[PDB]
RNA sequence: UAGUCGGGUGAUUAGCCAGACUCUAACUUAUUGAACGUAUU
């Protein structure tokens, strides 16, 4: 994992295996994405998902005999009626990317702590970049923090 | 079985033709609406009520793929296998349990009646009719053989205690013909016979009564 | 580290703890706090703030299994099946996953029990290998504790890794914390059919010390249980506590006062012995005046074995014989536990050693039974008249409230007393490719016992290998062809059924009623 | 009922309030590498 040659190499033996369920489950109406190792299926059809884990082992077993398997411990349903997450990111139940409730109360902290200078510099620096990619994910609780907090503590904060 | 009256052809099977298309593709929520109209949210072969439950090809598609998108051969039965494996009468014994079977020998109940070919004991049994012989009797014993109308245990358990539970109610009318004058008598078993339309095993309750 | 912090402080019981191990008071704390806090509920019973159960199991190749998956209830789950559907199978995959935790509780780095290579593969498993993979739940701070057992089939050349790391950490933290202060720890037992032991009072071990806390994990997923250790325990308890003198005082004073009541009573014949026990208790008072634990351990114990084994209203020790004796009150009859039906001692047996473990294990606990742990039971009706089978589950579930069950029966008696949720069902022709279990659709808990044989077990409520069974409908259907009047041929039915069950049976009723029914049919008939 | 989602409050990873969701069914993960966001320039 550790080379730069890897990922692209990795991408690529992983190319035809795409290629396949990728228009498998275009035919069910599935959404397939791959990210490295990770494979997520969505869907709005119920009872569907059930039948992918099945074609995956054939398809791997055809691919690539025994050399790549699925890890069955770690294959999960999810739903609407439980958390969802998607490489670290959270998705609500309005359909739109979020943090999480929990980090935002975790940065919400950071940002009490800071606005009584509380916050060490490791902290601040810490605090900082959890912004940036707060900012990325979802810009609209970074409007929210704003109103929340001043704009001119979140101002000089990233400053 | 019941009886069942098809009226009207669902304008969506007039799009889809066989051949080019296949049942993958046809919108089910479409269909549902007029077999729920002719059957009342009721199994076509066994009267169960429906929560799991399917669009059947009464000849089924394999075998006849001219018979696909036709209003005729769709009915509604009981048993869903994208839910749950395991279900053992009507739609899924007749393609899975069911070995061989000729489709023609088999009640139909749009086209035919089936209160002349089976008759349904109080002790729970489904049987042919008294007195069928050859044909007739080929029927009976199949649509029985087939649909696995008793060799569903669950089935069979199901209607021998919805019949038995309304065993006294029948005794206790019968009594009261003596006692009542006849329009008094007449109306009542015209109100117990109203009930049992909302009811399942309605056949079988039919012939408790009657 | 910083990272460590934030996780900790989050309340991640792993992250505390690893803070804790690379500083050596605060960081200790919230771990102590995490295995120890919880409240008193409205029924006045003790509710861990972070529960211990099996959330998931998963069997890849593993015997008759080759993919499948369940997922259990937090208190109770029931597994049915025919014979040969692998109930036993899934219990022994729980149990072989469990032996990790108590195998590194007792010993840091600590081995658990390992998959058969000869047995259990699947037999035409094309992969040469099996896995059984289990999912742990602790609280929120630890959500998921994955393990995973695999091996090999014998002479493959690869060899599948198993993956305990997970276990052996958790474990690790209960060992450690309760080295430095004194927690609660989890209890895990299994209870198969090897269960149904002959008894020998004359077979006892000497290896180990029975008074040692560690002795409640010793073969505690053997499978049989150790009631030899009870015994040698619950006698251990007796004589300590006969020996401290303010209880004999105590007890002693009750005597001398139930003895002098008598005496006052007009009983002038027991005043020899008044002055006799009057005289020991003065002598007691003179040696040195002084609450025991092991009276309150040994009245926990009696109290459990007596609400739960219904035949049992008493168990004591004697020791007058000369010879250390457990005897018990066995409906209003004192007898030896060699005197137990089978029945009786087989389950007096599993909850006496459950009892003991769990006293063992929860010393901070005002009622050491509320504590945390799983077991498995096997066939849980075993040796069970009907009438015990209805009030087992109950009397188990209410003397162990915070232990997860995981039970298999063939009992429909047990199942009406069990919500449907609880329930684990095989289909009817499964051949082991089914993925994932299913409760049944009919609710079970107040249901009729019938209605479960047919709906659940898939067996008819009357036996249709015996031709009497059919009768009554042989009877309906000669009616119904003679136009419902009784021809000679179902008379004769007819008597034959009066002659077989009798005047007063319920066929015979049910056949009166279809005589009735038909012949005023035919009168309505007539009429029209 | 429970579990989940989370707009608000709260010297704020807690607690409390409001609103919502429910295919048998999330368990928040990993760097110095790679990519992305931010800062530097
Ligand atoms: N290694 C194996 N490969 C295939 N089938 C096996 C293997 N081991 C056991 N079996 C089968 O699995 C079943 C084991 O039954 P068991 O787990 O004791 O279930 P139950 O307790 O419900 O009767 C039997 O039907 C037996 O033939
Ligand atoms: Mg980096
Ligand atoms: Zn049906």
């Amino acid at each position: 994992v550790g080379a730069p040659s890897s990922p692209v190499i990795s991408n690529f033996c992983m190319y035809e295996f795409d290629n396949r369920i990728h228009a498998a489950c275009k035919k069910v109406e599935i959404t397939y994405t791959r990210y490295a190792d990770d494979l997520t299926f969505s869907s709005n059809i119920p009872d569907v998902l059930k039948a992918v884990p099945s074609t995956l082992e054939v398809l791997l077993k055809d691919l690539f005999g025994s050399a790549l398997r699925l890890n069955h411990s770690k294959t999960v349903f999810s739903s609407k009626a439980h958390n969802r997450h998607v490489t670290g990111i959270t998705i609500n139940n309005e359909e739109t990317l979020s943090l999480g409730r929990d980090r935002k109360r975790f940065i919400k902290h950071l940002i009490n702590q800071y606005k009584y200078g509380l916050l060490d510099n490791e902290d601040k620096a810490y605090l900082i970049g959890l912004l940036a990619f707060a900012s990325h994910i979802e810009p609209s609780f970074i409007t929210r923090m704003n109103e929340k907090y001043s704009l001119e503590l979140m101002e000089r904060l990233r400053g | 079985m019941r009886e069942l009256a098809r009226l009207e052809r669902p304008e969506i099977l007039d799009q889809y033709i066989a051949g080019q298309n296949d049942w993958m593709e046809i919108d089910q929520s479409a269909v549902w609406p007029k077999l729920t109209e002719m059957q009342g949210g009721f199994c076509a072969y066994c009267e169960c009520r429906l929560n799991r439950c399917h669009i059947e090809h009464f000849r089924p598609r394999g075998k006849f793929p001219a018979l696909t998108f036709i209003w005729n051969n769709l009915f509604g039965s009981c048993g869903d296998s994208r839910k749950s494996g395991g279900w053992s009468r009507c739609g899924i014994y007749k393609d899975n349990g069911a070995g061989a079977y000729n489709a023609d020998d088999l009640i139909k109940p749009d086209e035919e009646n089936p209160d002349d070919y089976l008759l349904f004991l109080t002790t729970g049994e489904v049987v042919p009719a008294i007195g069928l012989t050859g044909r007739a009797l080929k029927k009976a014993q199949e649509t029985i053989r087939v649909f696995n109308l008793n060799g569903d245990i669950k089935l069979f358990g199901s209607r021998r205690t919805a019949v038995q539970a309304i065993m006294p109610n029948v005794e206790y009318l019968y009594t009261l013909l003596e006692e009542f004058d006849e329009d008094d008598w007449n109306e009542m078993l015209r109100d117990e016979l109203e009930k049992i339309e909302s009811d399942e095993y309605k056949t079988a309750l039919k012939h408790a009564w009657t | 580290t910083k990272q460590y912090e934030r996780k900790a402080k989050g309340g991640n019981l792993l992250s505390a703890f690893e803070l804790y191990q690379r500083n050596s008071g605060e960081w200790f704390e919230m771990c102590r706090d995490y295995i120890q806090d919880g409240h008193v509920d409205e029924s006045g019973i003790f509710r861990p703030d972070n529960a211990f159960y099996l959330r998931r199991l998963t069997l890849k190749d593993f015997r008759r299994f080759s993919l499948l998956e369940i997922k259990l209830e937090e208190d109770l789950t029931v597994i049915i099946g025919n014979n040969g559907k692998g109930k036993t199978s899934i219990l022994y995959a729980i149990a072989k996953t469990l032996s990790w935790f108590v195998a590194n509780i007792l010993k840091e780095g600590g081995s658990g029990q390992r998959l058969s290579e000869m047995t259990d593969i699947k037999n035409d498993a094309e992969d040469r290998y099996s896995d059984v993979s289990s999912t742990f739940f602790f609280g929120k701070g630890l959500k998921s504790v994955p393990i995973r057992l695999s091996r090999s089939a014998l002479g493959t050349a690869e060899r599948r890794d198993s993956e305990v790391k997970p276990a052996k950490d958790l474990a690790d933290i209960w060992r450690v914390i309760n080295e430095v202060n004194t927690i609660n720890l989890p209890t895990f037992a299994l209870y198969n059919v090897e269960r149904s032991q002959p008894f020998n009072r004359n077979i006892k071990d000497n290896t180990g010390r029975r008074e040692e806390r560690f002795d409640a994990y010793s073969q505690t997923l053997g499978g049989a249980g150790r009631f030899d250790h009870f015994v040698e325990w619950y006698i251990y308890l007796h004589k300590r506590t006969v020996s401290d003198i303010s209880s004999s005082i105590k007890e002693l004073e009750q005597q001398v006062n139930d003895l002098q009541r008598t005496v006052d009573g007009g009983m002038v014949s027991v005043k020899s012995l008044l002055e006799q026990m009057k005289f020991k208790l003065s002598e007691a008072i003179e040696r040195n005046d002084a609450v025991l634990t092991e009276s309150v351990q040994k009245s926990i114990v009696e109290k459990a074995i007596c609400s739960v084994v219904p035949s049992i209203s008493n168990i004591w020790v004697e020791m007058i014989t000369g010879s250390d004796l457990v005897k018990v009150t066995n409906d209003g009859h004192d007898v030896t536990i060699d005197q137990l039906s089978d029945g009786q001692r087989v389950f007096l047996s599993l909850v006496a050693d459950l009892a003991r473990r769990m006293v063992m294990l929860n010393p901070l606990l005002e009622n050491p039974l509320e504590g945390r742990g799983i077991v498995l039971i096997d066939e849980i009706e075993l040796h069970l008249h009907p009438k015990w089978q209805q009030e087992v589950i109950l009397n188990l579930r209410s003397a162990f409230p915070n232990i997860q069950f995981i039970i298999t029966t063939h009992s429909p008696i047990v199942l009406s007393t069990i919500e449907k949720r609880c329930i684990r069902e095989f289909e009817p022709n499964d051949d082991g490719d089914q993925s994932f279990l299913d409760s049944p659709d009919m609710q079970t808990k107040g249901s009729e016992n019938a209605q479960i044989l047919e709906q659940v077990m898939n067996v008819h409520s009357t036996p249709p290998g015996i031709a009497e069974s059919h009768w009554l409908g042989n009877f309906e259907l000669l009616l119904l062809d003679n136009s419902g009047e009784l021809d000679n041929h179902s008379q004769v039915l007819y008597d034959q059924i009066k002659a077989h069950f009798g005047i007063d049976s319920i066929e015979l009723k049910k056949a009166d009623s279809l005589i009735r029914i038909n012949k005023m049919k035919n009168k309505l008939n007539k009429i029209r």
